[PDB]
């Protein structure tokens, strides 16, 4: 639920970047799982959803 | 920070008594860090499809359907809320601590389920409150709820209930002649001493009496 | 060292002690007094539980009454059978779906989708809260109170004696005057402070000259001395006669009643015709919801205009069609809550200033009430109606994991019909003798509303098609509103047909009409949104057993309830009759089973949410982070970790080889072998 | 008077309503021997042919 | 109905579902037409009923 | 409401005697397997408490009889106490209903409509039942060992095969007679509260339901069942200490726990326990109870009315 | 099937016979207040599972 794929390109600085391909939600920060572990449960109930504003 | 001590009570290994909910098997709630951070699902193979490589194997075919058991994995248990610890997180001191958020995410307020025996009376909230408004109060009145008995033979007066003169009205040649045109139903009851007895294809319970 | 305290269990109750005042502190900073959007939407939620049970049970009054000709609930008692009507429909439209819909979801989903640190006025949103529940207690418990509190057989001429003062008016003309009051106390006693009862039986004793009848609570006066009530007592339930008779009157104030949720003048405005009691309740009552709405309107739409997020300040196109449908809502009820509030004042005003401003003798017009109230009234179910869009266009393209059909048409469609809400408020006044231009008007404006609804429903078939449909416990009560609302809205714009409405005007076809519309169809999509949003409101999966109990039994409940509705409105019921012709007791009696069907589905939901309570389990989103298959490539992640997934679930169920063999070789009770 | 828990019965005066016949009022069929016959009947001929 | 319960689960052949935006215009004219016939026959019945 | 009861036919001493010892000890034979699970409930847990959370919080009865029965004895081996239990108990209801009827006859109302109150009943019932628990102590006290000696371990049972002998073994080993009371308050407490809990709450509720939906059947069985409910929650704690007491080996090396009397027993089941220890075999304890006082109440109802009917009282006066 | 529809199924009628035979119906609709035979119909078949 946090990245749902990786990847890696070269720009054209010649730089070996990482993309990290997130999981998205339909219009609904509510549907939206914001957690940080490799799941794909929804465990953290944030009761302030923007915490520091 | 920190934690209290070990007690062999409370460990379900030891107590035998603790009973394991078998569909918390893999899940530990009392475990769980806020965020959650721990991977608990990763990559399985050679379940159905083997880990190794026969994609151009001819001495070696897939069968599925022999799939070996394995251990169950339950669906993720809840967090479970952890009282004191919260009651200390996100306790506030008056007058003596600025209002302000703190930098750290861990500061964030998450959501743990906690008691079920309240759920219970959200169970029984569309029973319970009916009966509030239908029994504690008695609405509409007292009569409504209680099984239904007739009145007793002239009850309360020979006005409201002239059980006698309709016995008469059935006895009279008239009514005789009535019940031969099949527009008035028999009589449902009999006057027996000063009592009156319904009839059991009458379809009601007896009336009560005057205590 | 070792140490030998004398107060061990002491010290675990001085824990326990401690425990239980930090609880209560915690609870109340963090459930009373706190200003979270998502703690006072929940609790909104829980509220707004507590007042639907309340109008379901007022709903189960009306239909015990109605099940068969002959009152057999109310026993004849007319006033309070439409008391009991009046706080059903105010209690179920003011405190059920109004609080549902806006309390709940919107100082949920607001913060959520607009993109808002809690609210513009967290304070206000606080205050519209804990402002409902006064308004719901005055609303819902009319059918319990009239002044003419006592019963007819309470005897209220024990204690009414104690109650006339002016049986001692002699003795306040001398307590300013003292220069004959020796003269006044030369007189001769006949009831001066003493009490006589006339004789209410007729006794035959030549040998006692007066009989006395005083109540037999009211004879030792020390046990009355000392006691710090009123006289009631004596008078309260102190006889055995009762007349269980259909045609005795059990209230004797016929006016003490009301004038249905649609306030009808002169009838409401006049203490002539409604008593003082629970019509001014009533009218009050509507004010301080005006109030309140006010509130709510003005913290929810200052919010999305001041504190929205930099990208959605002005794209409606962009937010979710629940938010879209709550925001056009708000503007309607900022337009018609003025309206009402003068309606409802003047109303007032007439009742307790006799100011005559429905009374024709003088200048007056009742028709003049019905065209304020009714320019409120259809915005109102304008109002109620189109947030379950919203809920059916957020839920339908999540499962179906497609766009919508076309979400700025039907935008335009709601935005179009929330015009015409302003003008057709007249198809409820048809025969209130409008004249033919006005009507003629309010019918063609009234007929094109079907123009915008047909939008709607073409844009869900086509959102249903052409896509990767998986089904879900929401989905289903979204097939059911959809399937609700097909047949309300129809009924609605047959409705429009002026003589159909000549023959239908206050029917029970209006009834089935509007409860197909808002029993049936708002409700299922206020129910689709509380369990597409189950994890978002409690944290947990919710329960697929009996949350598909309360589907089927709430869905058909609807239908077995008011399609009956339909047959008896085609066969002449007027509404607000406790008795009716006995030609319809059938159709009675089928609709309140479907209303008893309706109530297993709402024990279904509470019994769905205490099982989902117990179950405690992590929900996992069906999207698995990928909502949409924009690409194939897209469509290969999720396919990839949805077999993995698939293949973690099926952990611990033996193969397919091994099933079959079980199952093939269950049967084991043979008699003979070899 | 006999163990722990007294089984008061309390007697009641007269109450009646204006209807009668649609709460429980007990057929007269509805006898203990009667049910037990009908409902063995029923079920050891529905169990013979299962 | 057929088509959404028999082809449209992930099981039975689903729908990458590659678009945008809506694109349409005047489908809502296209559509009302349904719609107007209703309101016309309403009007003219109502009408000739008056 | 006091002069709604009905008095009008008062059984005989000889006849409550009679009628008490013999569904008595019909509902003691029928219930006793339950009251064996109860007690052995208690006494895994005497010093652990509970430790499960939320629905499993408790000792689960149906998982204690299924070890019981897998020691392999059978049901057969749920009736070692109730060898000496079945006189105890009949020995108390003899004393108590004796003591009953005695203060009741010296104090009822005259008129058979007038009955004395809750209140002054639950004086009488808890002074005769504390006095039949005391008389009864050292019955309770072997019953109670009897059963106990299954859950500990061989150096810490007493070895009673009866009830006569384990009189003797308390009255040899531990002292004398006045050893054979240990427990004796416990028990005069827990017989007090339960002579007081259940009378009352049945009333209630069996009143108020009749308010509420007139002269129904189910009435008086769902008054028992809430009944049986407060009495459980009133009596539990009290019968919890009583068997941790009767359970208490003389040799403090053989306890688990050690206790100086009532208050040291319960300060020990809050300190290790904790609140919710009191209320361990709860649903045992009340299954018991509901069920015994259902035996009881309907034969003696049954008993009853077909002796009035004899007597000659009128329909309403059954 | 003797032993099982003489104390299994022939129970389970008897004792719903005995707990719902005096729930009257309707004269001429249908019995709208169900609901009151499902609290019966749950003690008639807990009582009769085992
Ligand atoms: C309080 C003062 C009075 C306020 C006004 C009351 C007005 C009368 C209404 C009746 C009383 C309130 C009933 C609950 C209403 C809903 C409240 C709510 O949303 O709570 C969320 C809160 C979330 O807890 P969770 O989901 O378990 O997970 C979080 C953990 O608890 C962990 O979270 P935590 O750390 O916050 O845990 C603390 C607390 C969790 O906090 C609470 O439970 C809050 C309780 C106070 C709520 C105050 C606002 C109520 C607003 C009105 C809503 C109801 C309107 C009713 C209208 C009139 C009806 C007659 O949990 C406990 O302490 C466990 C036991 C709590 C008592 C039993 C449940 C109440 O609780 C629930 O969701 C339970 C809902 C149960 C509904 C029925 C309760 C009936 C109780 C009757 C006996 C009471 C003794
Ligand atoms: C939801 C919002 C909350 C309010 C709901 C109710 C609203 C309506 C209301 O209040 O109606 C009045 C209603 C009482 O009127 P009623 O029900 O018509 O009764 C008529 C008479 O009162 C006459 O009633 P009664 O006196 O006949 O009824 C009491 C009777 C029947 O009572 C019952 O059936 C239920 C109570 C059972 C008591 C026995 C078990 C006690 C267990 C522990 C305590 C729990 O119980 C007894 O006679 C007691 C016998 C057993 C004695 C036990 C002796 C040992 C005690 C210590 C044991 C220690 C164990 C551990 C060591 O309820 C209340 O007053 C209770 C709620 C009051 C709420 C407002 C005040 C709050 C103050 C804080
Ligand atoms: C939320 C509630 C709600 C909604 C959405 C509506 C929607 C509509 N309503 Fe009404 N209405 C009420 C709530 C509502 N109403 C209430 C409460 C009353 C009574 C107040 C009172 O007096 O107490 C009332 C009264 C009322 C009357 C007065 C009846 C009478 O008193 O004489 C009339 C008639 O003009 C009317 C018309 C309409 C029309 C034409 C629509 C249209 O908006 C509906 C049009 C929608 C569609 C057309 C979509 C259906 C789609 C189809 C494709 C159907 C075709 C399908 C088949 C034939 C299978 N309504
Ligand atoms: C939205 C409003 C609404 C709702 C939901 C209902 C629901 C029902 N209504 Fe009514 N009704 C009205 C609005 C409503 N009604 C209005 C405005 C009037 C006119 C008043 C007048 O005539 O003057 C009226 C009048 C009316 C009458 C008129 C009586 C008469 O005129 O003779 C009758 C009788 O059949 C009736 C029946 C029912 C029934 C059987 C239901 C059943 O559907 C009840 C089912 C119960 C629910 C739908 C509650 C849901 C339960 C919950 C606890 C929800 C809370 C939970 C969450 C979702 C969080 N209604
Ligand atoms: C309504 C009447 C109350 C009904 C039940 C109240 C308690 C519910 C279940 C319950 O037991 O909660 C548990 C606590 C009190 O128990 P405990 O002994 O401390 O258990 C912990 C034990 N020491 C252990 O080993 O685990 O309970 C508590 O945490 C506080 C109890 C307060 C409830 C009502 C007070 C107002
Ligand atoms: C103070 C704290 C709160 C106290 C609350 C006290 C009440 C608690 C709630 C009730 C508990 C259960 C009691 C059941 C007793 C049934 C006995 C009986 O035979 O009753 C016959 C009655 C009436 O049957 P009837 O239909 O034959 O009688 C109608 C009346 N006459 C006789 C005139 C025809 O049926 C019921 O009560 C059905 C109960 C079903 C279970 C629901 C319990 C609440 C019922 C509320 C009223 C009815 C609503 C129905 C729909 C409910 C939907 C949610
Ligand atoms: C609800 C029951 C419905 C029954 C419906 C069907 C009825 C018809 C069929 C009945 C078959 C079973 C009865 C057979 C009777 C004849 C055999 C017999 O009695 O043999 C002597 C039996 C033999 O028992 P045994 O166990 O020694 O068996 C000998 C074989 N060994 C030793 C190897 C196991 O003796 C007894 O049963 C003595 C005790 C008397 C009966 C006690 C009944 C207790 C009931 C439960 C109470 C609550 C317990 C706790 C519950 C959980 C906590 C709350
Ligand atoms: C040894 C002697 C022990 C005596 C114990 C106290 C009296 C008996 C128990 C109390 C009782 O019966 O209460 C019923 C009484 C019944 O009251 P009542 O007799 O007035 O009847 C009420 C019901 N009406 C009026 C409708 C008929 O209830 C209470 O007292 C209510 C409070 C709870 C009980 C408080 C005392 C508990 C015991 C404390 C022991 C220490
Ligand atoms: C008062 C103390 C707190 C409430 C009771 C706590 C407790 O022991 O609960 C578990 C006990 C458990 O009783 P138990 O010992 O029968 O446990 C069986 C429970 N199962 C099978 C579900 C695991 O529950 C009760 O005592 C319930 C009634 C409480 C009455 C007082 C409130
Ligand atoms: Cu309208």
């Amino acid at each position: 639920q946090m990245f749902v794929a990786r990847q890696v390109v070269t720009n054209s600085k010649g730089e070996k970047v990482e993309v990290l391909w997130n999981a998205q939600c339909y219009e609904d920060i509510a549907q939206l799982n914001v957690g940080f572990a490799p799941v794909l449960e929804s465990v953290d109930y944030h009761w302030e959803i923007f915490l520091w504003a | 920070h920190h934690h209290h001590e070990y007690d062999w009570r409370d460990d379900p290994k030891v107590n035998k008594d603790i009973e394991e909910d078998i569909r918390d098997r893999g899940w530990h709630p009392e475990t769980y860090d806020f965020p959650y951070t721990k991977k608990h699902d990763d990559w399985v193979f050679d379940v159905t499809m083997p880990s190794q490589n026969y994609q151009t194997d001819l001495t070696v075919n897939i069968h599925p359907e022999n799939k070996k058991m394995h251990v169950m994995k339950q669906v993720m248990r809840q967090s479970y809320w952890d009282a004191e610890h919260d009651m200390a997180h996100e306790y506030d001191y008056e007058s003596e601590d600025l209002d302000f958020q703190c930098e750290s995410f861990k500061s964030q307020h998450f959501r743990k389920k906690g008691p079920i025996s309240q759920y219970l009376i959200l169970g029984l909230l569309p029973i319970l409150y009916f009966g509030t408004e239908f029994f504690y109060n008695h609405y509409p009145d007292e009569d409504y709820w209680r099984v239904a008995h007739p009145p007793p033979l002239d009850y309360p007066d020979t006005d409201d209930t002239d059980d006698t003169e309709t016995f008469k009205d059935y006895k009279s040649f008239t009514g005789r002649r009535m019940v031969d045109t099949g527009i008035v139903d028999p009589l449902w009851y009999d006057i027996r001493e000063g009592k009156k007895v319904y009839y059991d294809w009458a379809g009601v319970n007896q009336p009560m009496e005057d205590i | 060292v070792s140490v030998n305290n004398y107060f061990y269990y002491l010290d675990r109750i001085k824990k326990l002690f401690t425990y239980l005042n930090d609880l209560r502190k915690h609870i109340l900073k963090k459930y009373v007094y706190t200003i979270n959007h998502k703690r006072i939407a929940i609790n909104y939620l829980y509220f707004s539980m507590v007042t639907g049970l309340s109008g379901a049970a007022l709903a189960t009054m009306i239909r015990l009454e109605l099940a068969h000709p002959g009152s057999p609930f109310f026993k004849g008692d007319s006033l309070r059978y439409l008391q009991v009507v009046t706080a059903h429909g105010l209690i179920m439209v003011f405190f059920v779906v109004v609080p549902i819909l806006f309390g709940g979801f919107a100082n949920f989903l607001i913060p959520y989708h607009v993109g808002s640190k809690d609210v513009a006025y967290p304070r206000l949103n606080s205050i519209g809260f804990w402002i409902q529940p006064c308004g719901y207690i005055l609303l819902a418990k009319i059918g319990f109170l009239r002044p003419q509190f006592w019963r007819y057989y309470d005897k209220t001429s024990f204690s009414f004696p104690f109650l006339e003062k002016m049986k001692y008016n002699q003795y306040k003309e001398y307590k300013n005057d003292y220069l004959f009051y020796l003269d006044f106390l030369k007189k001769e006693i006949t009831d001066d402070h003493s009490f006589f009862w006339k004789a209410r039986k007729v006794i035959k004793l030549p040998q006692y000259s007066v009989f006395s009848f005083v109540p037999l609570k009211l004879m030792m006066w020390k046990t009355m001395i000392n006691y710090p009530e009123s006289f009631w007592y004596a008078a309260s339930r102190v006889v055995q006669s009762r007349r269980k008779k259909v045609f005795v009157t059990k209230c004797s104030a016929r006016t003490l009643t009301t004038a249905g949720w649609t306030f009808i003048t002169p009838f409401s405005s006049n203490i002539k015709y409604t008593g003082v009691g629970s019509q001014d309740i009533l009218i009050l009552s509507v004010v301080f919801a005006g109030i309140s709405t006010t509130i709510s309107f003005t913290n929810l739409l200052i919010t999305r205009r001041t504190l929205a997020m930099p990208g959605l300040r002005h794209r409606r196109v962009l937010m979710p069609f629940v938010t879209i449908s709550i925001f056009l809502t708000l503007r309607m009820l900022a337009t018609i809550t003025p309206v009402l509030g003068a309606a409802v004042i003047m109303m007032a005003f007439d009742r307790h200033w006799q100011t005559t401003f429905f009374e024709y003798a003088y200048g007056g017009d009742p028709i003049l009430s019905q065209h304020l109230f009714w320019f409120f009234g259809h915005p109102e179910v304008y109002v109620l109606i189109i947030p379950t869009f919203g809920f059916i266009n957020m839920i339908v393209p999540h499962n179906n994991t497609r766009r919508v059909a076309s979400k700025h048409h039907m935008i335009w469609a709601i935005y179009v019909m929330a015009y015409m809400g302003y003008l057709v408020w007249g198809h409820h006044m048809y025969l209130v003798g409008l004249d033919h231009r006005s009507r003629t008007m309010y019918s063609t404006i009234t007929i094109m509303i079907s123009m915008p609804a047909t939008i709607k429903v073409v844009n869900w078939t086509l959102s249903l098609v052409n896509g990767a449909l998986k089904i879900d416990l929401p989905f289903l009560f979204s097939m059911s509103f959809l399937l609700l609302f097909l047949v309300a809205g129809f009924t609605g714009m047959w409705l429009s047909h002026v003589s159909l409405n000549v023959s239908m005007h206050d029917t029970f076809y209006v009834v089935a009409h509007f409860h197909i519309m808002l029993s049936g169809a708002a409700m299922t999509g206020i129910f689709s949104g509380i369990y597409y949003y189950f994890n978002a409101l409690f944290g947990v999966k919710y329960s697929r057993m009996f949350g598909y109990m309360h589907l089927i039994y709430y869905s058909g409940g609807q239908w077995v309830a008011f399609v009956p509705l339909f047959y008896l409105g085609f066969s002449g019921m007027p509404r607000r009759i406790h008795d009716y012709p006995v030609v319809f007791m059938g159709w009675h009696s089928m609709s309140t089973t479907g209303h008893f069907i309706t109530l297993v589905g709402i024990i279904f939901f509470f019994l769905m949410m205490f099982d989902s309570h117990i179950e405690r389990r992590a929900s996992t989103s069906t999207t698995l982070g990928l909502p949409r298959w924009y690409k194939r490539i897209s469509y290969y992640i999720f396919k990839i970790r949805y077999l993995q997934h698939t293949k973690s679930k099926m952990n611990g169920i033996p193969g397919s080889t091994v099933r079959l063999m079980l199952i093939n070789r269950h049967f084991v009770e043979y008699e003979v072998y070899e | 008077m006999f163990f722990e828990l007294e089984d008061i019965k309390r007697r009641h005066s007269l109450y009646w309503d204006i209807y009668n016949v649609q709460g429980w009022v007990r057929r007269p069929d509805s006898t203990l021997y009667n049910n037990v016959k009908r409902g063995v009947t029923a079920g050891v001929v529905a169990s013979l042919v299962q | 109905i057929l088509k959404v319960a028999r082809f449209r689960v992930l099981k039975m052949r689903p729908k990458i579902s590659t678009s945008y935006r809506p694109h349409g215009k005047w489908g809502d004219f296209l559509a009302c037409i349904i719609p107007l016939i209703w309101c016309i026959n309403i009007l003219t019945n109502s009408n000739l009923i008056l | 409401m006091n002069y709604s009861y009905k008095r009008y036919w008062e059984p005989s001493t000889a006849e409550v005697i009679g009628l008490s010892l013999s569904v008595n000890t019909i509902s003691a034979a029928l219930t006793y397997p339950i009251e064996f699970v109860k007690v052995r409930s208690q006494i895994r847990t005497e010093g652990v408490g509970i430790r499960s959370k939320n629905l499993y919080m408790g000792i689960n009865p149906n998982k204690v009889f299924r070890e019981i029965h897998a020691t392999g004895n059978g049901l057969r081996g749920f009736y070692q106490g109730f060898e000496s239990h079945l006189i105890g108990r009949l020995s108390y209801l003899f004393i108590r209903n004796l003591t009953y009827k005695i203060i009741y006859d010296r104090t009822k109302p005259v008129k058979a409509h007038n009955d004395l109150s809750h209140r002054e009943k639950g004086v009488i019932a808890g002074f005769a039942g504390g006095l039949a628990a005391f008389l009864t102590s050292p019955a309770d006290l072997v019953n109670t060992r009897t059963i106990a000696e299954g859950g500990k371990p061989k150096e810490w049972r007493w070895g009673y095969k009866g009830l006569m002998d384990g009189i003797n073994k308390i009255a040899a080993t531990e002292g004398g007679n006045a050893a054979l009371f240990r427990g004796s308050y416990a028990n005069v407490l827990r017989a007090v509260i339960l002579n007081i809990s259940l009378t009352g709450p049945f009333d209630y509720l069996n009143e108020k339901i009749w308010i509420t939906f007139g002269d129904m059947t189910w009435n008086k069985y769902a008054a028992l069942l809430w009944a049986s409910f407060w009495g459980s929650v009133a009596t539990l704690p009290f019968d919890n200490i009583r068997t941790r007491l009767y359970a208490q080996n003389a040799d403090p090396t053989k306890n688990r726990l050690t206790y100086s009397g009532w208050a040291d027993a319960a300060k020990k089941l809050i300190q290790h326990e904790g609140i919710s220890g009191f209320y361990v075999g709860f649903y045992a304890f009340y299954i018991r109870t509901f069920l015994y006082a259902w035996t009881t109440v309907f034969i003696t109802d049954k008993i009853t009315s077909d002796w009035k009917r004899k007597a000659g009282l009128k329909e309403w006066q059954i | 099937a003797l032993c099982i529809g003489t104390f299994d199924i022939g129970a389970r009628l008897a004792t719903f016979r005995w707990l719902n035979n005096g729930w009257q119906r309707v004269f001429a609709g249908f019995e709208f207040n169900f609901v009151r035979k499902i609290p019966t119909t749950m003690l008639a078949a807990l009582f009769t599972a085992p």
